[PDB]
């Protein structure tokens, strides 16, 4: 690691911007990888009272 | 009034009890708290660390100039800890660079004299001694006692281990207890520094390599009030370190400090102290 | 009964060192059984708390209330009372700090009401407390601008950390 | 009166001590607390299983997700570690993903490579060499 | 309570496993009496144990009162200065023997609830997680749809 | 030349075992970023202010109102700190 | 919409509950075991009369045990020193 404390814990939870292109796909399947992405159950340190959720685009 | 008294025996204890919570007394010194014998506490304090040596040369540490003061002062109306003191940070400083540099040889004099500077200072050495009960022996004028009188106390103590035990068992006691404390703390968390990209090259220069450039290696809401770059200092088309940051100058600086950390070989993931 | 707030004025703190912070002077003074409800001056004590005396002195006489010839008269009577036998250079330069109102000693009496039945009229007497303390009264905290809300926000995402981990 | 209880101020206290923390009038009054401090104490026996249950389900999410990130998913990575012969519960494997995502690619990278082995076995069970990592260890 | 109790992370008292360990227990403080019939444990746990607890231990340093007392009391204070007292009123002197034995053993700081049943000092080998450990660079360092 | 993942965005993997087949070991050197994959570098009232911040923060505007001082009471002054 | 008369589970008219592969693929893993079982339990090793008398032995001596456990039931021993041991509480230093 060798990071700060401070700037660690920053990168750690910080947020993250996805794109999504909805041209021929089902509004489902697109609402299943993006509500799990949304929570932040994708990182690896998620936790429910933590809001380490992440921001979705649709197009 | 209903018979009783046991009822009212332990409810005076419940006034006295929430009296002193709201009304709480001064500290004083634990020799004027009862249950105390001098020369006993010595002796089984000294057995409780695992020293020991004469009570001449412990009551000399332990005792400072500022209670004889006040000793022959009272008495109107013996021997001082300088010495002691003088010869216990003096090996002490010299000890400690000595493991320290052994143990990284690429750490300057300059930075390493200051970690030395800090561990060897009043709020570390302070915590260490009233943790080990050092206030309790050590009498003073006022109380509580000052860091700088406690701290002279501390260092009479290792003098005199070091005349008594020997360097070697001095040296076992510095090492064991002041790194356990250094553990925690990274570097610039207690050497703190300016300019860390201005020492970078000028340590690179030293290092005999080219000056490297600052670039931006992945970005996230730029736009966003929470910006986030990880910036990477590149020499000869090569990578030394990798720093998040805030903005790109938190990044770069934070990156610059990465890479001054595993050139010193200070990194997190290095090899702890062994024993 | 209970009468601390006479014995708050008794107090003596020791003599003050010449390099050191002037103290402001606090000084206590009340009024016991007025003929006046608890939660209707507490109103005025609302009112007062947090300004200046001689603006507060016009506040409550153009008030029209009972309340506020009572709680006038304690005032300017805790006024010269602070100046003549408690070492106050400025009757004016001075804030009131603890406003509040309490019960007394009620008094409870018969309503006669319709079909023989009976309703207990209790009387109510009061206790109101104020206390001065010289200097200048503080300003008022305001809201809390734009840049407080980011970095108290900004704080709480840096201060947070994982949990249930290593 | 002969025998009247002298300490109720005490034993009730004791209540009101743990119920100080309630809201309303519960911290103040005795009854309310009696009723709200037992229901109170019940609720964090049984919250331990709760504790286990909400944890547990909490390590599968992040096994789940770090698996996900490198192109696996949870029900079949255990079963590559357990076939493995890797006996390592979910709270350090998730914690593993936390610190070593390098180790825990190298988890996933042995578990992909066994269900390589598993598939090369389903074509044919036995009459061929076995995999080298679905190789196990016997104990006697 | 959890919650109406305090909490704290798992900390020991100047990382005494390193180095030299120390007995962080400073002082033991009876409270006896000449009479009282509760004070049998105490007095017998006097005559024999507390010979052989000051041998086995040189590092603790021991007090004994003997005062008129209606209820026998033994103080502990550890290097901290946190005091914690225990009342042996009417307990065997197997009981109290285990009880200052297990005294000796922990250290000075209040038992309450631990927020962890361990602590780390240096938990990150490897780099910690950031969300992008697990996903690849682009040519020319480009976004996702961006022509320069 | 086949690898179970590919190898360029993480570390480079290999796995290992030793010839009596009893324990496995992993060679992970994390990647080193090239060059080309990098880029150069270079008053209001309160309900303006409540969504001007809420559309800046990307959140609601429930958690920016101020709470009591019943809360603010209980919150520790003097919270724990690890590591 | 959708309600059902009185209570979910019993009575003329109840919800029609239905299978799943789960349930199935469970039940049948216990009966097929349960051949298994069918298997084993046959091809007895001793005949009826092979097996009449051999533990009468150790099933009459088992029980005399039980006899002898059942007989032997009487208060316990007192003693002096157990008696005179609560005297020991005024034991105080000269
Ligand atoms: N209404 C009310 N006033 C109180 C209470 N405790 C103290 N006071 C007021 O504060 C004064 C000083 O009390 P002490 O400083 O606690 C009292 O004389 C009384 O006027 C309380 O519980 N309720
Ligand atoms: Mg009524
Ligand atoms: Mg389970
Ligand atoms: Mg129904």
């Amino acid at each position: 690691s060798s990071f700060s404390r401070a700037p660690q814990q920053w990168a750690t939870f910080a947020r993250i911007w996805y794109l999504l292109d909805g041209k021929m796909q089902p509004p489902g399947k697109l609402a299943a990888m993006a509500s799990i992405r949304l929570q932040g159950l994708h990182k690896p340190v998620y936790h429910a009272l933590s809001d380490c959720g992440d921001h979705v685009v649709i197009m | 009034v209903k018979k009783g008294f046991r009822a009212a025996f332990r409810f005076q204890k419940e006034l006295e009890r929430q009296r002193l919570l709201r009304c709480p007394p001064p500290p004083v010194r634990r020799s004027e708290k009862p249950n105390w014998d001098y020369h006993a506490e010595i002796q089984a304090f000294g057995h409780r660390l695992q020293e020991n040596f004469s009570l001449d040369l412990l009551k000399t540490a332990f005792v400072n100039s500022c209670y004889i003061k006040s000793e022959e002062a009272k008495r109107q109306q013996l021997k001082s800890n300088q010495e002691l003191s003088e010869q216990g940070t003096s090996f002490s400083q010299t000890c400690l660079t000595q493991f320290l540099e052994d143990e990284y040889p690429d750490m300057p004099t300059e930075g390493i004299k200051n970690l030395v500077d800090f561990l060897t200072g009043e709020e570390v050495v302070c915590h260490v001694a009233r943790n080990l009960a050092v206030e309790q022996l050590t009498l003073s004028e006022e109380f509580p006692v000052p860091p700088a009188v406690l701290q002279q106390t501390f260092f009479a103590v290792i003098g005199a281990l070091l005349q008594s035990s020997g360097p070697e068992r001095t040296a076992l006691f510095i090492r064991d207890f002041l790194i356990t404390q250094m553990t925690g703390k990274e570097l610039f968390e207690m050497w703190k520094i300016i300019n860390p990209m201005g020492l970078l090259v000028e340590e690179l220069k030293k290092r005999n390599v080219s000056a490297p450039e600052s670039r931006l290696t992945r970005q996230s809401g730029g736009t966003t009030a929470l910006p986030l770059y990880f910036v990477g200092l590149y020499c000869d088309k090569k990578l030394i370190a990798e720093g998040p940051g805030e903005t790109v100058l938190v990044a770069e600086e934070e990156a610059a400090r990465v890479a001054l950390r595993k050139l010193y070989g200070f990194t997190e993931n290095r090899r702890p102290w062994n024993y | 009964i209970s009468r601390k707030w006479e014995k708050k004025n008794k107090i003596v703190y020791p003599p003050q060192l010449p390099g050191e912070p002037r103290r402001p002077a606090e000084i206590y003074h009340c009024r016991r059984q007025i003929k006046y409800s608890k939660d209707k001056m507490w109103y005025l004590a609302k009112l007062i708390r947090g300004m200046s005396i001689d603006q507060a002195l016009a506040q409550l006489e153009f008030n029209d209330k009972k309340g506020a010839k009572i709680i006038k008269e304690v005032l300017l009577e805790a006024q010269d009372m602070a100046v003549r036998d408690h070492n106050v250079e400025f009757r004016s330069n001075l804030y009131i700090a603890e406003s509040t109102s309490g019960r007394g000693q009620c008094l409870k009496r018969i309503r006669y009401h319709g079909r023989g039945r009976f309703g207990i009229m209790e009387k109510v007497y009061c206790h109101y407390f104020v206390k001065l303390v010289e200097g200048p009264p503080p300003p008022p905290e305001p809201p809390k601008t734009a840049v407080a809300h980011a970095k108290e926000y900004i704080q709480q995402l840096r201060s947070r950390t994982i949990v249930h981990t290593l | 009166l002969r025998n009247r209880v002298t300490d109720r101020y005490f034993r009730i206290q004791e209540v009101l001590k743990h119920a100080r923390h309630f809201r309303g009038r519960k911290n103040r009054c005795y009854r309310l607390a009696v009723r709200t401090v037992i229901r109170a104490f019940v609720k964090c026996t049984k919250a331990r299983y709760l504790k286990k249950k909400n944890m547990r389900t909490l390590w599968i999410n992040r096994i789940t997700a770090a698996s996900q990130e490198h192109g696996l998913k949870y029900p079949a990575l255990i079963g590559n570690l357990v076939k493995c012969q890797v006996e390592l519960n979910r709270k350090v494997l998730a914690d593993l993903a936390i610190y070593e995502p390098k180790t825990f690619k190298s988890l996933a990278a042995l578990a992909s490579r066994r269900r390589h082995e598993g598939f090369a076995a389903a074509l044919g069970d036995g009459k061929e060499p076995e995999g080298i990592f679905s190789r196990v260890v016997q104990y006697h | 309570t959890a919650r109406g109790t305090p909490s704290r992370f798992l900390a020991s008292v100047l990382h005494n496993g390193l180095g030299r360990y120390v007995q962080q227990l400073q002082r033991l403080s009876f409270s006896v009496s000449r009479d009282g019939a509760s004070s049998r444990g105490a007095r017998e746990f006097v005559e024999r144990e507390v010979i052989d607890f000051a041998r086995r231990n040189p590092g603790v340093v021991i007090y004994v009162n003997s005062r008129p007392c209606c209820v026998p009391r033994v103080v502990a204070e550890y290097l901290n200065g946190a005091v914690r007292e225990e009342s042996i009123h009417c307990k065997s002197v197997e009981e109290i023997s285990t009880l200052v034995q297990k005294l000796a053993d922990q250290s000075g700081l209040d038992v309450i609830r631990i927020r962890k049943p361990f602590h780390t000092d240096n938990p990150s080998i490897q780099g910690q997680w950031h969300p992008f450990t697990n996903k690849p660079t682009t040519f020319r360092g480009l976004r996702p749809r961006e022509v320069q | 030349t086949y690898s179970p993942l590919p190898d360029d965005y993480n570390c480079n993997v290999e796995l290992a075992l030793t010839s009596d087949g009893r324990t496995i070991v992993c060679y992970h050197p994390s990647v080193d970023i090239p060059y080309e994959h990098t880029k150069p570098i270079p008053h209001l009232e309160e309900g303006p202010m409540i969504e001007q911040l809420s559309k800046m923060f990307f959140t609601t505007k429930h958690r920016w109102y101020p709470h009591g001082r019943y809360h603010r009471c209980r919150k520790n002054l003097n919270p724990p700190k690890d590591r | 919409r959708g309600r059902i008369p009185g209570r979910q589970w019993i009575g003329k008219h109840r919800r029609p509950r239905f299978v799943s592969l789960r349930a199935k693929q469970n039940m049948i893993r216990r009966l097929e075991i349960e051949a298994e079982n069918h298997y084993w339990l046959s091809m007895p090793y001793m005949t009826r009369e092979q097996e009449r008398g051999h533990a009468a032995v150790r099933r009459r001596e088992a029980f005399e045990a039980i006899k002898a456990a059942a007989t032997s039931k009487f208060p316990p021993h007192r003693f002096i020193a157990d008696q005179l041991d609560h005297l020991n509480v005024t034991k105080k230093w000269s």
